[PDB]
């Protein structure tokens, strides 16, 4: 019993973290094979990154794995990343892929400082393409990952913090999530809404764990709820087939949970669910099914 | 019923 | 910016997990040097009698695909101390330490002798933790890492009827004196650790959350009288808040008044995403996440 936001074990990723310094800047890089990927802002003195790269000297990089320094062979621009070719292969490189996550999807953050992992926690990509993280100065280059059947899927490299404290990264192809600029200019995060499909998963976890106080007897159709959602800070429900097993196990259908969600808005905070805020949206159906059933 | 969580 | 309950990286502990099977029972063990520690209920109770009729060959202990030969078994409180024929070459520098109520540590949730998830917890006043475990999780370790030394403090044992979780320390001593028996046990009442709530509110201030901040103050003495009638622990010393009070310019007494008003109601607002006071963060965690 219980429900906790977990991270997948970080061991396979820890051996891939390096420290990348250039000039007055230091952040983290991801060392896979003979390449190190890192945020391109490490070479910044608006920033013209092409200019910054044009005047770069390779010998000005200092890249280290522990106290072992890596020789730099070349550098190429990759969107908001640098792909840095080094003279040594990381012998601890796992089987890996890259994948860009979409809003509402969960992944793991390995928070890194000075080229060393410091903490690990699960996150969920918000509708405004930010994550609710905990990062301070030096965290850039911290990777986000999922582990699928022994393959590490890298999906995020940390880039910056907006003014509101929101965290933004790029995918490993160098595409910034949400199209935010890797610049120190004033940008504000987009409007964010609670991810309803994840709230549904959470309420199913609650039912399985014996929490029923919030359960409505009323129902609302998906499309009518969706009209309400977009005027009430929640996302539309698009996928429902994923809930089939949870509905079967609990005997409670999605339409009933949707009515419950509407009602939870109307005394919001009056009571927790499983010790969480009642409209928690950080858990996906997959995470719930894993923690409930294995 | 305390549940000793062996499989 | 931000405050998240997080775990320390799990890599050094992952290589110490083994699967331990006996008869119809299967759980996890912790392999350090040439010894595997696991909950003794895997041989289930008169545990001494169970041990006395044990057939060593009925064990199956494995690290991934590598099977370990069992040399001998001895009782260690609520644990078995199993001597195996191979040293774990990936044994980290380690200690054991029993944690106290209010302290944080990391859980590596394991099934079938493999790590599945990692999350931080905090030991409640009734010696239970707010975990997520299903059958097969017994033997999952709790740990902290300090200077690369792994301090093991917990091995998962059981779930109480209410769904909360109980383990032993690595000395084999059950937290809270709960029995490793399939009997009716009910966890004691628990109180919010006020010192931790204070840490959380300092984190909130550092993150620009100030709407709840009292102009009023309450002395520690008067607060402690209210606390014991209202499900919170007393504050005896405030040394652990010197840094945070200096960083924010807000003293403990103002936060204590805020706690009183927030304990009853958050009034529909949130603080760092929470709608109720949390005691899961220590001053140590907060200082690390704010300042490194």
């Amino acid at each position: 019993a219980g429900l906790r936001k977990m991270a997948q074990p970080s061991g396979v990723v820890e051996k891939c973290i390096v420290r990348v310094c250039y000039g007055n800047m230091a952040l983290n890089g991801l060392w896979l094979g003979d390449t190190v990927m890192c945020p391109r802002h490490v070479i910044a003195s608006t920033i013209d990154y092409d200019y910054a790269l044009s005047v770069l000297r390779l010998h000005n990089f200092s890249i280290s794995s522990g106290n072992v320094f890596l020789g730099v062979v070349g550098v190429t621009m990759r969107g908001a990343l640098l792909q840095i070719k080094v003279n040594q292969n990381n012998v601890h490189t796992p089987k890996y892929t890259y994948r860009t996550v979409r809003p509402g999807e969960s992944f793991n953050i390995l928070a890194c400082y000075d080229g060393a992992a410091a903490g690990v926690y699960g996150v969920n990509m918000r509708s405004n393409y930010t994550i609710r993280g905990s990062f301070i100065n030096g965290a850039a280059g911290s990777p986000g990952y999922n582990i699928n059947n022994g393959t590490v899927e890298f999906c995020y490299l940390h880039q910056l913090e907006l003014g509101s404290g929101c965290h933004v990264g790029s995918d490993l192809d160098g595409v910034m999530y949400g199209g935010y600029e890797d610049q120190p200019t004033l940008q504000v995060e987009g409007a964010s809404s609670l991810f309803t499909e994840n709230v549904l998963a959470f309420l199913y976890a609650a039912l399985i764990n014996g929490s029923t106080w919030w359960l409505s007897s009323s129902r609302i159709a998906v499309d009518r709820f969706n009209e309400w959602a977009v005027h009430n800070g929640m996302t539309t429900v698009v996928n429902t087939d994923c809930f089939s097993i949870l509905a079967a196990k609990t005997g409670v259908d999605v339409q009933r949970l949707l009515a419950s969600i509407q009602s939870l808005h109307k005394n919001f905070g009056g009571k927790q669910i499983l010790g969480y805020t009642s409209l928690t949206d950080e858990f996906t159906t997959g995470e719930v099914i894993r923690q409930m059933y294995g | 019923l305390a549940q000793l969580q062996v499989a």
